[PDB]
């Protein structure tokens, strides 16, 4: 008895074959919103965070607080369940798309359907059924961050072809061993609104810090310690070609802004950056030592 | 209704390494603190026979010879594995019901397979890589053979003529000897080869006294091996001279136990010479010559009888050995089944 | 893990084998060359209108391989050579060396003979003698060995030639080329091998027993140079000697029905025909291999 | 190099020592490892440090 | 649920006989193997095989160095592991004769390769680069089969001696005067971005510092250099993007007080090495900063 | 040298009163930073009171807390104090001192004290001129509202008039956050925050080049179209004024412009953002208690 | 039989032309056993075979 | 080089050994000719070979 394990019940009673369905799923990763002790199987698996007009944001911030608990050993109307402690070693399992290659890093994604059909599920039982995320290598899954908010960025302008034939070609990614198509953000048109509440994030800096920086650089240029500032003036003009006696010279800057709302435009500076951070940054949450044969099966120290 | 039959299983074989017939080439011997060591050896001594010149030739002093054996080293290792579901139902016993005690008791058996599938390898490989070293040291026929027609009259280091009728023999018993039952199959020049291979094989420095013997007396010396396809001729064509003989085979390995004086030696140099407490006495004595040198003093005074096959070749006992039975179904290739390119 | 000890306690060698009974042979026993354009891939046309006629005509491949792909393709190798559907036989071979059309084949073809034409045995060289041993088998003021003229094959014996730029390892190795291939000639030019080879007679064959075996995979189609281990070693008689055995032929097939209708001795006899001739066989394997069965 | 000033002061063992090519035409090819063949006697071996 | 079964102390595994032992104490039946004492039953260190080309086994046949994957756009291999040592022909901080030195050992046709791949892609190196530990317990051959470690110290099997890890002199720097009694081992890759090519620039660092946010301070002192260069190269460029000014990344921790300078030995030539101690592995993924 | 004692003794030369060893009980499993990691460190060394300056600046409080080595009280039997240390990953238990309601599941990060409505610190420890302050234990929310209104302060200070850098300051002083109030005490513009506060403005700089042209006119092509709660909002925050397509469709350009803003996005965020530490699971219900895993 | 034992594997396809191989030299030369030669010891060994 | 392992494992004699100058303060003068001094317990004694 001295392994910890969290029991899990099921409402529904299991059909025989169901109960193998989990036996292919000894060490899948099977993340849990919060810990605890008993869990009903609708507490358990991602399927409860899903969502309609909310986009793919809120089911990544969402698994990012949730406490990933890799899977243990069915035993009849049981689920055993170990979340697992930092600096130990486990055997995951490679349910993600893509195969692995030893020590690369990992970090959980949610699960993305595409247009033509492969795999689906296989648990299915009464509406819910037990999705579960990709378990991605770390410098792909910077690419495919990188997609779903560039591809959102030319949702405002699908009217045009050469949009379209540019956002065809970033939904196909072309990596090692694996080729998919990562479904677009846009559908019905308009943009779903968790990524509109995400774009307009990287819009805010992009425009807010485009007038906002100015009054601040010319008076930290006094210094010049490490002389950059006197260049770093310059890196703010945003233009490719070289200037042609036009004479914008020097940056435009605010004028007479309000002393109470000049505070607010940096005070709303930071809230911006605040719910975009969630996507900046991936936590690594497995480092796989060496790949199993069959790339089913893969022992993986824990990590975070 | 869909009946089901009993269930069926093979029986585990139960080989041995000393129940092999190839272990009549091998001294074994146990030597637990084998890991610190990283060389032996074992220095020669010989200083040459000469005979009279005569009248308007140069004479020849006496010559002493020395030269130095070392020894190489070579491991083996196998792995095996127990599921951590079936190896947590060994020792952690739920609740005594019927069912529960059923995946104990498989748990139970499930390690003494995972042993004995391993155990029995274990002797396999003493089997494999004591044959895989014999390859090493097993030059093809023809040189073999040149060595002995020729071997008596090069008493200096080889001439440039001598050298050039060396590679004579290399070609000529190259072209004919290259392969047998293949073709020449006369039942006297098939023993007459393979009487000619005992003669050419040079005697071990060790002598066992009573080690592998014939019962009423007769010496056993020699052995060899080869696939069962080319030894179920073997057993027609010779069987006038084939029977069948209990040897008195070893029954346990040998053991090098440390002395204590060596026990000093091994930290105040990094180096060990075997009954060290014995040559200090042949010193004060001034007697030259020892009893023993260790390896034959290395035990095994235990025997077994078991029954082997035997050959008159020369009137030597060469023992005979198949390898088929210590092979089958194993996923490796058989040492013994080799081949051989031709230009 | 276990940790055995051998210990060569023989003063001469104990131990001795002697080759038996065949059973099958793998090899095709073919006549389809090696491909130089998949031994040597980086080689190209300078014209570009001439590549595209040469590939068309011997009907080989143009892969566009990448440059990454280009420089492993160089040091490890790859299987570039696509396997067949169908291989009633086995693995074929069949190495190539442009020769002189007046050979002095009377001298040569009829006995086992070196085939670069030259005959360069390193047992008869004196040990640890590397002035005198690259002599012989190089530079012709002395006399060659075997046959007494200096050079049946001028084309195959001289250092540089075609034969061998384009066949000794060395040479070979500074051009790009696929490793992983087999060339079976390749064993009679290793010139930095070689010379170094020579030694006192019993030092000899006991390398003999090491280095002297090359690997060969055994699945795929063609053969394939193979890490040493996994496969079993194959041992070559011919490198002791350095000398290839010569097999049967025909210059026509009317000679060659004279051999088939004769008995159990027709194969071990030559014979010619004005211009044309018939090599001899020297073991007669093809009476007995198929006849023994 | 050894220790050849040993081997010839260090009690040793008498054992018959038959093989092929006499023992000069061995020890001369090099088929043993180490080896210090001398035709005379040998000055050096009462020596100790 | 027994009082006593919670004033029973912590189970102690040494205690208990082995798993293997428990089933043959059943039968009673004793077995070839030692099964008295399992090896490697104690070790807090995590650990994994790699085979190795045999061409780049050198240095690293003296224990400690560090094994960083390099993947690679060729199908066979996909992944060439490679030793810093080898890296150091390629870095700009190494002394040009240090470079010269180490690059006549690395005369093998198989690490050959790796600088070939290391020049033809236009991504940055770092992103190509993946720690993963240090050498241990080499095998040696054709094909070498390292037991590099995961997360621990490194040291020899049975505890008998506890390897040292190796760094070169060159890439190894102290910003603190006075050492702390604690340090991390943060090892760093920065780029000085030019003109017609990126130089990397590798520094192997240890210092007191934890934090990451003070880590990254002391950085932006002598590296401020590059950082003017950075700078430069985008009022020069327009359309070209350079990104990530330098990278680091923690690797372990020493005691500090054990460190000492040192010299490997092969292939004749020496190198002299800075030689940490007990350093304890501690992996860490690459950090940007500007 | 042995590595540094998991097990951490403090002793107090001074004699204490009853009263003081009555608050250290309810203190037990509060996190006392510490900086020598010494086996048997003086209460000299204990706390935080000792890095105390005349100017009281809160910056600097900010950056000596990140080199403290965070520990968490154990067994307070005696005058001794039983510092354990605890392990990278494993569960602790964790006790507040600041009041904040904590809402589970939150990260936390050890933040240098504030202070509540009655100023007085009262029930604080008091002990021969010297005393004992604990660092405020604070969900990361709270963490990003009491910084990045730092950063401000030293930067609008730049351009006003020294009657207005008061008037700002009074205002950004205090902060609201979950129903309860917080000031900050004496904050001070130094040094410390110009190191800081110029890499701060450069990487202000390096985004707005970093930026395609569609990235910040998707902004201003959406007020065109839809109108939103957030989109009205955005217009107050950003200058009036000063389909045509795209000018540059460069997909591939365009996503490794993005892969360098993300370094900048990982470094400016990040110096509002200070290194997260435990994670709550279970509140209690007196919100004095809750079990926590991980660490900086 | 005769090539049973060298296949450990699942057979090789040169493994499986040479099993080929035998199937056409076999057939033919056992294609009819009375009706070609009768010697005694050969039918002896056929059938124990 | 010296042997030290030998000594470390050896058997010795209690031998007073009163001298000036501490004995830390000896190794820091170099006033033997040879010294391996160290702080921790050391594994390495126990590599017999």
């Amino acid at each position: 008895a001295m392994e910890a394990n969290i029991f899990c019940t099921f409402d529904h009673k299991l059909s025989i074959a169901d109960v193998g369905k989990l036996t292919k799923l000894v060490a899948a990763v099977v993340p849990i919103p919060q810990r605890l002790h008993l869990i009903k199987h609708y507490q358990l698996g991602l399927h409860q965070f899903v969502d309609h007009t909310r986009g793919y944001v809120r089911l990544r911030g969402l698994l990012r607080n949730m406490t990933l608990t890799l899977m243990r050993r069915v035993e009849g109307n049981q689920i055993l369940l170990h979340v697992p402690t930092h600096g130990l070693l486990y055997t995951v399992l490679n349910t993600g798309p893509v195969t692995w290659e030893k020590g690369d890093a990992l970090c959980v994604l949610p699960p993305l359907f595409h247009g033509p059909l492969a795999r689906e599920n296989l648990l299915t039982l009464g509406q819910w059924e037990l999705v579960l995320p990709w378990i991605v290598p770390m410098p792909l899954a910077l690419e495919i961050n990188q997609r779903l908010l560039i591809m959102g960025l030319f949702s405002l302008d699908r009217s045009y072809e050469e949009v379209k034939a540019a956002v065809q070609q970033l939904q196909t990614i072309t990596f090692r061993d694996a080729t998919f198509t990562i479904p677009d953000p846009v559908i019905d048109q308009h943009l779903l609104i968790d990524m509109k509440t995400a774009c307009l994030s990287m819009s805010m800096v992009a425009n807010l810090a485009s007038e906002l920086t100015m009054t601040y650089v010319r008076k930290l240029a006094l210094e010049d310690s490490s002389m950059l500032l006197v260049k770093c003036q310059e890196l703010l003009m945003r233009l490719d070609r070289e200037r042609s006696v036009g004479e914008p010279r020097t940056p435009a800057r605010p004028q007479h802004v309000s002393p109470d709302d000049e505070i607010a435009r940096l005070s709303a500076l930071f809230v911006m950056l605040r719910q975009l951070d969630d996507l900046i940054r991936e936590q690594v949450v497995f480092t796989v030592c060496d790949v199993s044969p069959d790339n089913k099966s893969a022992t993986c120290i824990f990590k975070g | 209704f869909e009946a089901i039959f009993g269930t069926f299983c093979n029986r585990l074989e139960w080989v041995y390494f000393l129940t092999s017939g190839l272990a009549a080439a091998a001294h074994a011997i146990k030597f637990h603190d084998l890991n610190k060591l990283t060389t032996g050896k074992m220095l020669f001594h010989v200083q040459v026979p000469r005979v009279a010149s005569g009248a308007g030739l140069p004479t020849s002093r006496q010559t002493t010879i020395m030269v130095t054996k070392y020894s190489e080293k070579s491991p083996i290792t196998i792995p095996f594995e127990l599921s951590a579901a079936c190896l947590t139902y060994l020792r952690e016993t739920f609740e005594g019901t019927i069912l529960d005690k059923i995946l104990n008791v498989e748990a139970m058996h499930t390690v003494l397979r995972a042993l004995k599938n391993t155990a029995d390898a274990m002797e396999r490989g003493l089997i494999h890589s004591f044959l895989q070293t014999l390859l090493r040291k097993a030059p093809p026929y023809f040189v073999v053979q040149t060595l002995v027609e020729n071997a008596t009259l090069a008493r200096q280091a080889l001439n440039r003529i001598q050298r050039s009728n060396i590679l004579q023999s290399f070609k000529a018993k190259m072209l004919a000897t290259l392969f047998l039952l293949n073709r020449t199959r006369d039942r006297d020049y098939v023993l007459k080869f393979l009487t000619r291979l005992a003669e050419a094989a040079t005697d071990s420095i060790l002598d066992n006294p009573t080690t592998y013997t014939t019962s009423s007396g007769a010496k056993i010396s020699g052995v060899m091996v080869s696939t069962a396809n080319v030894m179920q001729i073997i057993m027609s064509l010779l069987s006038s001279h084939i029977t069948k003989e209990t040897v008195s085979a070893p029954a346990t390995y040998g053991n090098f136990v440390l002395s204590p004086e060596n026990a000093v030696t091994a930290i105040s140099y990094h180096s060990i010479l075997a009954d060290f407490n014995s040559y200090k006495a042949h010193l004060t004595s001034g007697q030259p010559h020892l009893p023993n040198d260790s390896l034959s003093q290395a035990g095994a005074h235990s025997l077994t009888p078991l029954s082997m096959d035997v050959i008159r070749l020369g009137e030597k006992t060469v023992i005979m050995e198949n390898l088929r039975r210590v092979y089958k179904n194993t996923d490796t290739k058989d040492p013994l089944e080799r081949n051989v390119d031709l230009t | 893990t276990q940790n055995i000890n051998t210990v060569d306690m023989g003063l001469g060698y104990t131990s001795n084998t002697c080759v038996a009974y065949v059973n099958r042979v793998r090899t095709d026993m073919g006549v389809r060359v090696q491909d130089l354009f998949r031994v040597f891939p980086m080689n190209v046309y300078r014209h570009d209108e001439v590549d595209r006629w040469i590939r068309h005509a011997a009907g080989v491949e143009r892969p566009q391989l990448l440059d990454t792909e280009t420089i492993s393709m160089l040091t490890f190798g790859s299987m570039s050579e696509r396997n067949a559907a169908a291989t009633v036989h086995g693995q074929k071979a069949a190495c190539e060396l442009i020769l002189t059309p007046v050979t002095m084949d009377v001298n040569y073809f009829k006995i086992p003979n070196n085939p670069r034409g030259r005959a360069s045995c390193m047992l008869a060289v004196d040990p640890y003698d590397t002035e005198a041993a690259t002599k012989a088998i190089y530079d012709h003021r002395e006399a060659d060995a075997q046959t007494f003229a200096a050079t049946h094959n001028p084309w195959a014996s001289q250092a540089g030639c075609l034969s061998d730029v384009l066949y000794n390892t060395r040479h070979r190795e500074r051009l790009g080329y696929n490793s992983k291939f087999y060339s079976p000639c390749a064993q009679y030019f290793n010139t930095e091998e070689i010379i170094a080879a020579n030694k006192t007679l019993f030092k000899t064959i006991d390398e003999y027993l090491l280095r002297a075996k090359d690997c060969i995979r055994g699945d795929t189609d063609t053969q394939y140079v193979c890490v040493e281990g996994t496969e079993q070693l194959i041992e070559n008689p011919c490198r002791l000697t350095q000398e290839a055995l010569p097999i049967l032929s025909t210059t026509t097939l009317a000679l060659m029905e004279t051999k088939l209708k004769g008995g159990a001795g027709a194969f071990a006899t030559s014979e010619t025909h004005f211009g044309n001739y018939v090599v001899g066989e020297i073991i007669p394997l093809q009476q007995s291999m198929l006849f023994n069965s | 190099m050894e220790n050849w000033s040993a081997l010839e002061l260090l009690p040793k063992v008498g054992i018959p020592t038959d093989f092929l090519t006499h023992v000069k035409t061995s020890a001369g090819e090099e088929m043993f490892e180490a080896l210090r063949i001398y035709y005379g006697d040998d000055p050096e071996r009462y020596n100790i440090h | 649920m027994d009082a006593r079964a919670v004033a029973k102390r912590p189970r102690d595994p040494a205690d208990e006989d082995n798993e293997l032992v428990t089933a043959l104490k059943a039968k009673r039946e004793v077995n070839t193997i030692s099964v008295r004492y399992l090896y490697h039953a104690d070790h807090q260190a995590l650990t994994a095989r790699f085979f190795v080309p045999e061409g780049l086994v050198e240095f690293e046949a003296q224990p400690g160095a560090l094994l960083i994957r390099m993947e690679t756009g060729c199908d066979s291999p996909r992944h060439l592991y490679i030793s810093l040592y080898l890296l150091g022909i390629r870095a700009s901080n190494v002394s040009a004769s240090t470079r010269c030195l180490l690059e006549s050992v690395y005369t093998a046709s198989a690490a050959r390769a790796a600088l070939q791949w290391l020049d033809l892609g236009p991504h940055l190196l770092h992103r190509r680069l993946e720690t993963l530990g240090c050498v241990k317990t080499v095998s040696l051959g054709i094909t070498s089969l390292l037991t590099c470690v995961m997360r621990g110290y490194l040291y020899n099997t049975l505890k008998t001696e506890v390897f040292a890890l190796m760094i070169p002199k060159d890439m190894y720097l102290t910003w603190e005067e006075t050492r702390g009694r604690l340090q991390y081992v943060y090892l760093i890759i920065v780029y000085d971005y030019d003109g017609p090519e990126t130089r990397p620039g590798i520094y192997v660092l240890t210092s007191s510092i934890a934090h990451w946010q003070t880590l990254v301070d002391v950085a932006r002192g002598k590296f401020a250099r590059e950082r003017c260069s950075f700078v430069n190269r985008r009022i020069t460029r327009p359309r070209q993007i350079p990104l990530c000014t330098g990278v680091i990344q923690k690797l372990g921790w020493c005691l500090a007080d054990d460190i000492h300078t040192s010299f490997l030995v092969h292939k004749e030539l020496k190198l002299s090495v800075v030689r940490l101690d007990n350093f304890s592995v501690e992996l860490g993924d690459f950090r940007e900063f500007v």
